[PDB]
């Protein structure tokens, strides 16, 4: 009877967790926990969990924009998140949520490609940006986006140099480089019951038994990234300029976090 | 003292009426020449 | 062997 | 109009329960669906009909974002669709790209709605697909030109419902701001209202 | 091209083999050492049973995903999936991988059945999942333990636990085994071994090996000493459980 | 959301709600109309339709002639069928919808343990529908209720059997049809109809039958200089 | 209070018995799960050792028992069910059990018919008889007249109330649903 | 989902309404059905319907680097799919033996038979050459495949255009369909294929049969040919055992159905060409 006993919780504007329909829950980070790699990130929403790990190399650029170094993301979601996953190839939860970051990754245009390039139609970086949920109980879009920016944020390059007389590039791994960000896209998930009952941060069950979702990516300038309506009983604008002033909240208190942090090392 | 007001169907037939399907026309199945007799009126 | 902290899941 | 010439056809296939092909301007696409038919027990849920999209493009094979848009049709699709009625049972939407000239999805669910009609299948309201780009200097245009979704900076891509005229789905491409998704977000209304009164006179002229 | 992820570009090298340097060598340290051990059991939520451990760079998970039903014939099985995180290593590999990940699955199922009892576990598939975040030296061993872990949390039944030990070996003129090493310990060395037993009963249950050279008496004393670090290693183990099981007793 | 009584013959759409006017008089929810407390919501396009009882306390009943080709199992229905296996004391046929229907091996007339009946993989046959739901699997049988099969039973041998449209049917079945009574004055015939948009016909010769499943196939938008020209080759034949 | 773990000894056979969560080797017991102990002791002396992870302790639903359940699967012949709560403590390992057509009913007439009786997506309560050999499979019966079904929801949404033995109606609208009501 | 089983009743009267040679709609035996040649606005689309088989054919070009062993001539890849709305049993991933024997038969066909110039597509030998790829999707399954794809193909690869291309040593420039004309492609001949079925082990024969008569047949004869009367494939599948003389006639009315084919296709192209040179973006051929 879970239904019923989660519609009790929501008229008395409250959750069976004891969050007030428009919080979200305990958001922690950790940043360079990882040595292997350039950037690191982990990120966990109370039970949510995510971990981004950004490697850094060489490609040869395609011929419509030789001046473009590529960033190319993965979701992974291994059967350990949660058993709704099995042992294989990716589903379609970790295809539309790589869709959804690289969506992102370009139209928030948090970093400019041309800033990758060393040597234009020779050489040009290439970011690997692999991203790893460890525990899917709800949200996982919001976590995997703040995760990304934090470690995208850590990155520190090397050097490279050009020798013409070798006609080869020579890494200086001792000096290295931070990475330029403009924007810092934050996303706010939102659950759409029946009609117009929406729930911020919903966990498992709350998206299990809901009619809709929707997410929306708040640029820190008062603009928005993303809109990801998929499906759901329907909105009309009324139901949408509080998600996206919430929005803009959720964009303040992650940024002073991240902020917080990245100072604190 | 209550009873229903509307029901749902899915049956053309009370929507419609029709005719019995299995027929015949001049001599094969005389059988079925009287179910058309039988069930058509 | 002794012990260390948590540098990724701190408790 | 403000929007481009745009017609459909009905029953244009023998072998699967309902068909349409949908073009507006040159963006053609072209919608076939299986109704209740049989599902193995892995992905058959009691109570419920399992809706299951496929989109295919006409180059290469599909990827990620076909999958994405898939399940955006899909969910729409379970949104308006009657499927408590159908359980234990499959309804399938196959979509094919036989043109790409901008406003696509725009076209995908037009024809998936029309397709759905003709396969006599219940849904509770018709839903609609609009696209409408946002240039630099914020003039938008609905029903764009691949021209027009490249030149600008934002592009917006609403599923309606009939009924109450609401969002039932929205996919964009860009930044862009507030003002401006409340002012295309009228104006897909407004155009949503004109692709209705076509559905109407199509059916009407289907049904003589 | 793979059409179940995002194009990124045809090929891709690092730029450390672009690299021009002679890079640090470790050099002298007490061959009968052991790295500062953390291991949590009890971590993950929505798994039955999950563990984490990290000695040195090395930050391994393992989740298990109990029994799912699918005498001698109506006895259990334990499927383990291995996999290292595309950001470990020096050097990046795609997720799939094919060559490697599937040796050391092999591995951890050939450690883990004996000590699994699987007779009372018929008719059923245990999922075991292995994730190695960072590799800093001696990987399938704590992936052996981190299993073993992860099961006695989720509440399978076993005979004992599973202890994992790495080593190396210095190419040096004279030739002494390095007990566990780390990732440069690793690639500047001659042969490498992996004992893994069970320490109450005292039986091995998985081992593994490779060499540059050696000889059989080299290789018996490696056997041993990995068996006394794998000793030295199990209480820090019995301890994690212990405290787990003491927050449960919290929670309720 | 208006005038039930007013688009009785228009073109209704799904979403629209229509209804009706009154204490009251009990009527009816048509299979392609949906109740939604006391409106009438419609989930099907469809030239809309009513009726009423010869009475006057009937009320009345509302519907959609909607065409389409997938079947629904429904109760009290005459349906071909095509055996598609047997399982011990039930032989399972398939209708043409979601699931295949099942049959007993004593339902047919006249059966018993001791007189089974000739039912062979393949075989087709003409039943109907005696517990047909969204919920479970629905069963048929080939006899009236009495314990007569009133021209139930296995088909024959020796047609044709073709598929059409469900309003095909729905409109050839009616008792005011013009071509298949025009039919029966050319050469004789015989054949069944199946609500389930399939049909089965049988006359002497081959060249008859194939012409005349042309005609029913075609038959919904037939020209007149068609209509004579098939016409004109059954008199020829 | 101790917490035990899958390799340490316990015990000799001469100093207790396994009761479960053990096994044995030489002239000792040893344990076999991460958990708590716990020895009892009969009115003979010789104790019981047993070991317990009472995250999930045990449960177990007996034959005179009274336990809920939800209606998935139906068919004619009979309608398969997930056991929720036994008694009234619940359990998050959702037993499978079954009703079958005869045992539906105290006056165990074949005019019985499961569409009548019961539908796909309703809870009832019943009273389970044989535990099953291979699969576990539970056999509910509800030959009872406060027995079956106690809430069930409409044609599409709507919650109804146990009018009478064999009928129920929604508040809303009016319409005479069949089933095996309860009490 | 599946196929619906087939009635012995349909079985038999199919298997005697050919003993007595009389077809379903009321075509005889060597005779197609009214095949439809459509084209779309962007140069390299076709949808040909025969009768109620609709195929879909798309023709693409890319510039890569070649392969080693022929860094002269350029490369062509085919590929079909059998889209789920072709029919139900179209499963992804299943219904591979027919999507494997139709894709190794029309690479067979067009490319061996040496149909285009891969010579022509040449720009930087051993850099960079063309990579042309056409695309075929079924979208209805009413009967004769091999035969539609086929015809889908060439009229594609007969109504393309390549985007311009200048050269000089290596530099190597590209240009837009706006910035000059595209240039077709070079055919030296048309091929398409032709399907024969065969009834009772070898004892009749049919051309291009429906979906029922593909499914009370035992055997299948495709032959592959041109305008000139030159054999590029044929094939025998189904498991039957036919003789020589079958083979030899089956040729003989094959040479006379791909004549008439390859007159219909050179009309659709030049009436596409005539609408196009005078406002339009469709071109349409009946049979």
């Amino acid at each position: 009877e879970p239904l019923e006993y989660y519609r009790r919780f929501l008229k008395e504007n409250c959750r069976p967790d004891g969050r007030e329909l428009g919080e979200f829950r305990t958001t922690t980070v950790n940043i360079g926990s990882i040595s292997t790699a350039d950037g690191s990130a982990l990120v966990k929403l109370g039970n949510t969990t995510v971990i981004c790990g950004v490697k850094a190399e060489f490609a040869a650029p395609s011929t419509d924009a030789p001046d473009k170094g590529y960033v190319v993301p993965n979701v992974d979601l291994p059967p350990l998140c949660s058993s709704r996953f099995r042992s294989g190839p990716p589903g379609e939860e970790a295809q539309v949520a790589s869709q959804f970051i690289a969506d992102v990754i370009e139209n928030s245009q948090i970093i400019q490609k041309e800033d990758l390039c060393i040597s234009p139609g020779k050489l040009v970086w290439v970011l690997y940006c692999d991203l790893i949920c460890l525990d899917y109980d709800g949200n996982i879009l919001d976590a995997c986006t703040f995760a990304l920016l934090a470690a995208l944020k850590n990155v520190q390059l090397p050097e490279v140099t050009i020798n013409e007389e070798t006609a080869l590039a020579e890494v200086n791994l001792k000096k290295k480089s931070y990475l330029n960000i403009r924007t810092h896209p934050v996303a706010t998930s939102f659950a759409v019951f029946d009609d117009t009952l929406l729930i911020v941060d919903p966990t498992g069950e709350e998206e299990h038994l809901a009619t809709g979702t929707l997410t929306i990516v708040m640029d820190e300038e008062g603009k928005l990234c993303c809109l990801h309506k998929p499906g759901g009983s329907g909105l009309t604008g009324a139901k949408l300029q509080d998600c996206m002033s919430r929005a803009v909240t959720r964009h303040k208190e992650v940024k002073k976090l991240m902020d917080e942090v990245i100072k604190s090392m | 003292e209550k009873e229903s007001f509307i029901i749902e169907e899915q049956s053309f037939l009370l929507c419609e009426d029709l005719l019995y399907g299995r027929m015949s026309f001049r001599g094969f199945n005389p059988e079925v020449e009287k179910l058309m007799l039988q069930m058509n009126a | 062997p002794v012990q260390k902290q948590a540098s990724l899941f701190p408790d | 109009c403000s929007l481009r010439h745009f017609a459909c056809e009905q029953n244009l296939l023998s072998r699967p329960d309902g068909s349409a092909s949908f073009l507006q301007g040159d963006t053609s696409v072209l919608a076939g669906v299986y109704g209740p038919a049989e599902v193995k027990v892995s992905k058959e849920i009691f109570n419920k009909a399992t809706l299951e999209v496929i989109l295919r493009p006409k180059i290469g094979l599909p990827g990620v974002a076909e999958k994405s848009r898939e399940r955006l049709i899909r969910n729409t699709c379970e949104a308006v669709v009657l499927g408590t009625l159908h359980p234990r049972t499959s309804i399938t939407v196959v979509l094919q790209v036989v043109s790409d000239a901008g406003s696509l999805l725009a076209c995908c669910l037009n024809a998936a709605c029309m397709a759905l009609v003709d396969a006599g299948v219940p849904m509770r309201a018709l839903f609609c697909g609009v696209a409408c780009a946002l240039d630099s200097d914020g003039t938008l245009v609905l029903d764009p030109t691949s021209k027009q979704e490249k030149e600008a900076r934002a592009v917006l891509t609403f599923a309606l419902d009939s009924v109450e005229r609401k969002l039932l789905m929205s996919s964009t491409k860009g930044l862009y701001s507030d003002t401006e998704l409340q002012q295309c977000l009228a104006a897909a209304q407004a155009a949503s209202q004109h692709v209705f009164r076509f559905y109407r006179e199509s059916l009407q002229r289907r049904y003589s | 091209g793979d059409h179940r992820r995002i194009r990124g570009p045809e090929e891709s090298q690092p730029p450390q083999l672009y690299a021009a340097d002679e890079e640090e060598a470790p050099g002298t340290r007490d061959p009968t050492r052991l790295r500062p051990v953390y291991a949590r059991a009890g971590l993950l939520s929505q798994a039955k049973g999950s563990a984490y451990l990290e000695a040195g760079g090395t930050k391994v998970l393992c989740a298990v995903s109990g029994p799912r039903q699918a005498p001698a014939a109506l006895r259990g099985r334990l499927l383990c999936d291995f996999r290292r995180a595309p950001f470990a290593g020096r050097r990046r590999r795609a997720p799939p991988g094919g060559c490697e990940e599937r040796e050391l699955a092999l591995a951890l199922q050939e450690a883990l059945e004996p000590a699994v009892r699987l007779g009372r576990y018929p008719r059923a598939q245990l999922e075991v999942s292995a994730l190695l975040l960072e590799d800093g030296g001696s990987a399938l061993a704590a992936a052996l333990t981190a299993a073993a872990l992860a099961l006695a949390d989720a509440g399978v039944e076993m005979y004992d636990l599973v202890v994992g030990c790495g080593l190396s070996l210095a190419p040096g003129p004279a030739p002494t085994w390095l007990l566990d090493p780390t990732r440069l310990e690793e690639e500047r060395a001659a042969a490498g071994l992996t004992v893994a037993l069970m320490p109450v009963l005292n039986q091995v249950a998985g081992l593994l090996g490779s060499g540059e050279g050696g000889l059989t008496e080299s290789w018996a004393e490696a056997v041993r000493l990995g068996l006394e670090g794998c000793q030295r290693l199990y209480p820090v183990l019995q301890q994690s459980l212990v405290r787990a099981a003491r927050r449960r007793g919290a929670a309720a | 959301a208006r005038a039930a009584r007013t688009v009785l013959g228009q073109v209704v759409l799904p979403g629209e709600e229509l209804l009706l006017p009154e204490s009251r008089v009990r009527v009816v929810c048509g299979p392609g109309l949906r109740r939604c407390g006391d409106r009438l919501l419609v989930t099907k396009c469809g030239r809309l339709r009513h009726k009423e009882p010869g009475s006057g306390s009937g009320g009345g009943v509302y519907w959609v002639d909607s065409q389409q080709k997938r079947y629904v199992p429904v109760k009290g229905d005459h349906v071909i069928g095509i055996v598609t296996a047997k399982s011990g004391d039930i032989f399972k046929v398939d209708v043409g919808g979601s699931e295949p229907a099942s049959l007993s091996y004593l339902s047919f007339e006249g059966a018993t343990k001791r007189n089974r009946p000739n039912v062979q993989v393949g075989d087709l046959i003409y039943g109907q529908f005696v517990v047909a739901n969204k919920d479970m699997e629905p069963e048929m049988v080939c006899i009236d209720s009495c314990g007569r099969a009133n021209g139930m039973g296995v088909i024959g041998q020796d047609g044709l059997l073709f598929k059409v449209t469900l309003g095909l049917i729905r409109k050839l079945l009616a008792p005011d049809c013009e071509i298949i009574q025009e039919v029966g004055k050319l050469h004789p015939l015989e054949i069944v109809f199946g609500m389930n948009g399939r049909i089965w016909v049988k006359a002497k010769t081959i060249q008859q039958t194939l012409i005349l499943a042309n005609i029913l196939e075609a038959c919904e938008h037939m020209t007149s200089d068609q209509r004579k020209q098939i016409f004109s080759r059954l008199a020829e034949s | 209070v101790r917490y035990c773990i899958p390799g340490e000894r316990l015990c000799n056979l001469e100093e207790g018995s396994p009761g479960s969560g053990t096994y044995t080797r030489h002239g000792y017991i040893f344990s076999s799960l991460a958990g708590c102990l716990m020895k009892s002791s009969e009115n003979g002396a010789l104790p019981v050792v047993s070991v317990v992870r009472e995250t999930e302790s045990q449960l177990l639903p007996d034959v005179g028992a009274i336990v809920t359940c939800k209606v998935s699967s139906i068919n004619s012949r009979f309608a398969k069910v997930h056991i929720l709560y036994v008694g009234s403590m619940p359990l998050k390992n959702s037993f499978r059990g079954t009703i079958r057509k005869e045992d539906v009913r105290a006056t165990e007439k074949d005019k019985v018919e499961i569409y009548k009786s019961f539908r796909p997506g309703d809870i009832v309560l019943a009273k389970v008889i044989s535990l099953g050999d291979a699969q576990s499979n539970y056999l509910l019966t509800t030959a009872e007249n406060e027995l079956g079904v106690v809430v069930a929801h409409s044609e599409s949404g709507i919650q109804m109330v146990p009018i009478s033995w064999c009928e129920m109606q929604c508040p809303k609208t009016h319409t005479k649903e069949f089933r095996k009501v309860a009490r | 989902m599946k196929e619906t089983p087939l009635s012995n009743c349909e079985r038999r009267f199919l298997l005697r309404a050919i003993e007595e040679k009389k077809r379903l709609d009321g075509r005889q035996t060597y005779d197609y059905r009214n095949i439809r040649i459509s084209f779309g606005t962007d140069y390299g689309c076709c949808i040909v319907e025969l009768g109620k088989t609709r195929v879909l054919g798309q023709v693409s070009c890319e510039l890569v680097s070649p392969k080693l062993n022929r860094a002269t001539e350029g490369i062509l890849f085919f590929n079909l799919e059998l889209s789920q709305m072709a029919a139900p049993a179209f499963e992804p991933g299943r219904q591979s033996d027919l999507l494997v024997k139709l894709n190794r038969l029309m690479e067979r066909c067009l490319r061996n038979s040496k149909c285009i110039d891969t010579e022509s597509l040449c720009v930087v030998a051993g850099e960079k050459v063309w990579q042309i790829r056409v695309d075929l999707h079924l979208l209805n399954h009413d009967g004769n495949i091999i035969d539609a794809a086929s015809i889908a193909a060439i009229v594609a690869l007969c109504h393309f255009r390549r985007p311009d291309v200048s050269v000089q040593g290596d530099e190597v420039t590209l240009y837009t369909p706006e910035e000059r004309d595209p240039v077709p492609l070079s055919i030296h001949h048309m091929p398409i294929c032709v399907s024969f079925a065969f009834f009772q082990q070898g004892t009749y024969l049919l051309v291009d049969p429906n979906e029922r008569e593909e499914r009370v047949m035992d055997g299948l004869l495709v032959i592959a040919m041109n305008k000139h009367r030159e054999i590029c494939t044929i094939q025998s599948s189904g498991g039957i055992m036919l003789l020589k003389d079958q083979v030899l006639r089956c040729s003989k009315i094959a040479g006379v159905k791909v004549a008439e084919i390859t007159e219909l296709i050179l009309k659709a192209l030049e009436n596409d060409q005539k609408v196009r040179k005078e406002g339009g973006k469709f071109g349409f051929a009946e049979s």
